[PDB]
This record gives structure tokens, C-alpha cells and sequence, in this order.
């Protein structure tokens, strides 16, 4: 017969109502299902005018007690996932700033009781994105989840970003977020999708300002150039030359892998500038046939080869 | 070691005889590597003559890493498209090896070519097994179309959530003769809970409405499995309400009692359409029902002596 309470009253004295509800759950830790739906409904009715840091931390401090007394069991784990994901979803912008003290401190408490830490953090992210299906882009959610360094979140980010087709209307706010993911988890397929994207763009954005490719490993920097130069204009545009002229002379491993491409593409000044800035390159090259060295004329630094 | 470097880096003569061209191709076919592959693409962009390259370039014999790198750098430089020759390659190699198809799904999830993805799953669906973090939204839109004959006959080989979204397709494709022939691997889904107890109730709705009009075989095997989980009142009390005369005359006597005996007034209103078969109805159907009440001693339900 109990036909609920009018929505005004719930919104109005919310902070008085929830006192008793919290104290009931702190004793009812024995009954998993009772605590679970009480949290789900109290959040589903949590008013916008109350979506602050105090109410956020209060729900986190409640779930902490429940989880420390119990244990990872299938029944306890899958309900706990749905609870915690609804909690993050209700406060989503308060978890998605750019530093998020709430995000990182929360993960350091959940990792205490699971069969595998790297399933618990990942299956969290997979439920949150299954709730937020048109309100919040996956990129913004993933942007902060990778600040955890959780290696299982990195795995799923490579699987998504390397294979999901991207929307030809993407806001600049989404574009920067997607770029920052590749700057943390760079991989073959993740690079190849971003190229099939830029080939379809309406806006020029000189990419390097967001990519920072000189931070990525030797293989990542190599493979990026191969597919970009060929799909774009079969040659180099300003930022590529200014990048390559200062990433290559300082790294012999990168120089060894890019040297064949720069050779078959006739890039004279690009090769010459590396030798003029670092003469030691000519003795670290495997199989410098005399025809190659006769065509890699030292030019400058004649005062180095005879000496 | 010397061959991979010479071939991947020396400039090629734009006058090369067909006799030289075949020889260069065979070298790359023995030492498939990043640069020996790449410089063999940087030539084809300039050929003033026809010839299929695959007759000397047996990529189906190559290791998977080399096959991947070949298709990537082929398509990016040529036309961003699949010409005839490239389709006939793919349709022989990927169905023969699931490892080969792994990094290949990304490129097809990007540049789409939907008809390719239809053909591999139609040759064998065990490709859906080992997928990185596979999800609904996607699998529901990859309707297998390969006859449900493959999917119901192996439904246990999936995961958890995928059991619900599979039966969701079997129903919406009218695949009746595939839920029947494999019923035993399906009952064990509705039993074991799921990632959404909500999709169970809507699936159970789509089952009963089609079963009422189509007894076939699972009308017994299903409706038995319904009452062994009394967490089904929201469907039994509907089934007894939506009744039609010829439907009751196909209910097994072992089952009509095992429905009403573990129940009271709600399921009891099914008796309304049983009067048609006791009073002035059928001689031997009444007598097969009368065994079951006497052998089990179901006395409170015996109150029907008028």
C-alpha cells in the first residue's frame, strides 16, 4: 500500500532523509541485496542541486564498509559492479575534470578484495559506458581511467581505439580526448584508425600539436610516418620536417628503421642534416656499401673525416 | 640478411623486363619483411601494363604478420578499395585460419566492406569465440544469417550475456526449428540467471505467445521448466488468461495437473476452458487426467464434483 513519497519532499530535505538510510545499511551488511537496491534508488533519485563532492564521498565511504566485511564471490562482485558504476554515472562530471582525486583514490580501495584487480577496474568501465550511451562520449571516460596505469584498462583502450569507426562530426573536445589516449597507449592499429579518420576531415589542425609522437617508442614513431606520408600527399608537410630533423639525430635505433624509407623517397637534406649533426651514424649503419657512402657526401664536417 | 636490405632500399629500373620482375617478386615471397614488402608496393603505382601480381605472390603461404602488413600497405597506396583479386585471396585464407583474421577485423571495422564479414561467419561462426572484449550493440547488428542451425547447435560455446542476445535473434528471425532441436542447451540459460534479469522477462514473453499457437515439441519441455521455478507468476498467470479452446486439448495430463496443484485461485481460472472437454467433451482425455489426481493424492484440487 505504500505509494512512495512526492518528488518535492525527497529533493527538499534529502540531507535529513538519508541520515537514517545510511545507518540502516551500516548494520545491514549481512544482507547484500538490501544494501544494493537502497543505494541504486537513493542515487536514481539524487537531485542535481545535491550533485557535489560531500554527497559523492559519503556514498564511497558507505560501500567501503560493506566490501571490507564480505569477500569477492560471484554474487557479491556483479552486484557491487552495478552499484559502483551507477554511483560514478550519477556524479559523472565530478569524476571527469582532469586530476580527479575521487577517481584515483576510489580505485586504490577496490583493488583490496578481488580474484584479479585488473578485472574489477575494467568491468567497472564496461558497465559505466553501458549506462552512458548518448550523454557522454567514451573518449572523455577513458581519458581519466588511463591515469590509473591499470594495465587491463590500457588493453581494452587499444582494442577500442584501434578498430571502432569514428564520427565525421566529432567536437574539438572529443578530438583532443581521443588524441591524449593515443599519447598514453600508442599501438599499430590505434595509429592506423587515426589516419583513416584524418583522411576524412573537414578541418586542418596541424596534427603534431596534439600527437607529441617524439615521446612514443621507436616502432610507434616509424609506423606512423609510413602510413601518414603515403595516405596524405606522398611527401612531407612543414611540421613533419621540423619533427624528423630533431627526433632522428638523437636516436640511432629510430634512424636505422627510417633510413630505408628516407632513401627510397629521395629525401636528400633530411639524411645530410643527420650526418652534419651526428657523424657517428655512418659507422653504426649495417652494410654501408661504397656506392651509398659516395652518395652520402659528408659535405660539411670535412674537418672531421680526415681528422 | 643481405637480400632483405638490397631489395628494401635500392631504386628500381623503370624498364625492368617481365623476366626480372618475376624474380624480384619471388625474393619478397621468401623473405617477407617490412621494407622488402614496402618497396614492392612503391613499384606497382607506375606499371604501364596489366598482370595479376598474386600468381607469383602467394600471400596465403605467408605468416600472419606479413599477410597483415601486406594488405595494410597495399590498400593505403592503391585505391583505398578492394578490387576482385583481393577478395578471392581473402575468401580462401581467413576461413582456413582464425589467427590470420584477428588484426584483419580492425581494418574491416574501419573501412567497412560489409559483404566480406558476412562470408567468413557464413563459412564458420567459431570465429566469434576468442574476440577481445566482445559486446552486444555489435553482435546484434552482426545477425549471423548463416541459418541458426550453427548457433543453436553450439549455444553453450558462447559466454553469458551473448546467450540472451542470441535467443533475441532466433525469435525475431522466426527460427522456430532451432529453439526446438537444441532446447536442452537453452533451458540451462534461463535457469542460471544472467547479466540482466530484465532481458529474461521480455525473452519469456516472446516464447509463450508463439508456443500457444505452435505446440510442436517444446510446449511440454518448456512449460515443465516454467513451473520448477515459481519465479514465473508474471508469465503463468498470463498464459492461463490468454487461452483458446484447441490449445487446451494439446496439454499433456501429466502437465495440466502439475500446473494447478502447486498453485491456488490465480492459475485456477484455467478451469474455465477445461469445462469444454469434461462436460460433453472427450471420453478418454477425462480418464487420463483422472489417473494423475488419484496416484499423487492432490485432494484440495479435487473440489470439482458438480
Amino acid at each position: 500500500d505504500i505509494s512512495s513519497l512526492p518528488p518535492q519532499i525527497i529533493k527538499r530535505e534529502y540531507d535529513k532523509i538519508m541520515k537514517v538510510v545510511f545507518q540502516a545499511v551500516e548494520v545491514a551488511i549481512s544482507n547484500v541485496n538490501l544494501a544494493h537496491d537502497l543505494i541504486l534508488t537513493s542515487l536514481k533519485h539524487l537531485p542535481e542541486d545535491r550533485k557535489d563532492q560531500t554527497h559523492l564521498e559519503s556514498f564511497s565511504s558507505l560501500i567501503l564498509k560493506v566490501t571490507q566485511n564480505n569477500k569477492d564471490t560471484p554474487i557479491f562482485r556483479d552486484f557491487f559492479g552495478a552499484v559502483t558504476s551507477s554511483f560514478v554515472y550519477t556524479f559523472l562530471d565530478l569524476f571527469l575534470r582532469k586530476n580527479d582525486s575521487s577517481l584515483v583514490n576510489f580505485n586504490i580501495q577496490i583493488s583490496k578484495v578481488g580474484i584479479s584487480q585488473g578485472n574489477m577496474t575494467l568491468d567497472l568501465l564496461k558497465d559505466v559506458i553501458r549506462k552512458a550511451r548518448n550523454e557522454t562520449s567514451e573518449f572523455l571516460i577513458i581519458e581519466k581511467f588511463l591515469e590509473l596505469d591499470d594495465k587491463k584498462t590500457e588493453v581494452y583502450a587499444q582494442n577500442w581505439v584501434g578498430s571502432t569507426l569514428l564520427p565525421p562530426n566529432i567536437s574539438f573536445r572529443e578530438f583532443q580526448s581521443l588524441a591524449n589516449i593515443v599519447n598514453k597507449v600508442p599501438n599499430e592499429n590505434s595509429i592506423e584508425n587515426f589516419l583513416d579518420l584524418c583522411l576524412k576531415l573537414s578541418f586542418p589542425v596541424n596534427l603534431f600539436t596534439l600527437l607529441h609522437v617524439s615521446m612514443w617508442s621507436n616502432n610507434n614513431f616509424i609506423y606512423f610516418i609510413q602510413s601518414y606520408v603515403s595516405k596524405n600527399e606522398n611527401k612531407l608537410n612543414v611540421d613533419l620536417i621540423t619533427l624528423l630533423k630533431t627526433s632522428l639525430p638523437g636516436n640511432p635505433e629510430l634512424f636505422s628503421g627510417l633510413l630505408p624509407f628516407l632513401r627510397r623517397n629521395k629525401f636528400m637534406d633530411i639524411l645530410e642534416y643527420c650526418i652534419h649533426s651526428n657523424p657517428n651514424l655512418l659507422n653504426s649503419i649495417p652494410d654501408l656499401n661504397s656506392d651509398l657512402l659516395l652518395k652520402l657526401l659528408p659535405r660539411s664536417r670535412a674537418s672531421y673525416f680526415a681528422a | 640478411v643481405y637480400a632483405q636490405n638490397w631489395v628494401g632500399s635500392t631504386l628500381l629500373p623503370p624498364n625492368i623486363s617481365f623476366r626480372e620482375f618475376q624474380s624480384l617478386a619471388n625474393i619478397v615471397n621468401k623473405v617477407p619483411n617490412e621494407n622488402s614488402i614496402e618497396n614492392f608496393l612503391d613499384l606497382c603505382l607506375k606499371l604501364s601494363f596489366p598482370v595479376n601480381l598474386f600468381t607469383l605472390l602467394h600471400v596465403s603461404m605467408w605468416s600472419n604478420n606479413n599477410f597483415i602488413y601486406f594488405i595494410q600497405s597495399y590498400v593505403s597506396k592503391n585505391e583505398n578499395k578492394l578490387n576482385v583479386d583481393l577478395i578471392t585471396l581473402l575468401k580462401t585464407s581467413l576461413p582456413g585460419n582464425p589467427e590470420l583474421f584477428s588484426g584483419l577485423l580492425p581494418f574491416l571495422r574501419r573501412n567497412k566492406f560489409m559483404d566480406i564479414l558476412e562470408y567468413c561467419i557464413h563459412s564458420n561462426p567459431n570465429l566469434l569465440n576468442s574476440i577481445p572484449d566482445l559486446n552486444s550493440d555489435l553482435l546484434l547488428k552482426l545477425l549471423p544469417r548463416s541459418r541458426a542451425s550453427y548457433f543453436a547447435a553450439n549455444i553453450k560455446l558462447f559466454k553469458c550475456s551473448e546467450q540472451l542476445t542470441l535467443v533475441r535473434w532466433l525469435l525475431k528471425g522466426q527460427q522456430l526449428e532451432q529453439l526446438n532441436q537444441n532446447f536442452s542447451e537453452i533451458e540451462n540459460v534461463l535457469q542460471n540467471a544472467s547479466d540482466s534479469e530484465l532481458e529474461k522477462s521480455e525473452i519469456i514473453r516472446e516464447l509463450l505467445h508463439l508456443a500457444m499457437a505452435n505446440p510442436i515439441e517444446p510446449l511440454f519441455s518448456g512449460l515443465l521448466n516454467f513451473c520448477i521455478k515459481n519465479n514465473m507468476a508474471d508469465h503463468l498467470d498470463e498464459f492461463c488468461g490468454n487461452m483458446t479452446s484447441e490449445v487446451l486439448f494439446k496439454i499433456s495430463p501429466e502437465l495440466l495437473l502439475k500446473l494447478l496443484t502447486y498453485k491456488e485461485k490465480p492459475n485456477g481460472k484455467l478451469l474455465a476452458a477445461v469445462i469444454e472437454k469434461i462436460e460433453n467433451g472427450d471420453d478418454d482425455y477425462i480418464l487420463e487426467l483422472l489417473e494423475k489426481i488419484i496416484i499423487q493424492k492432490e485432494i484440495q484440487i479435487l473440489e470439482k464434483l458438480k
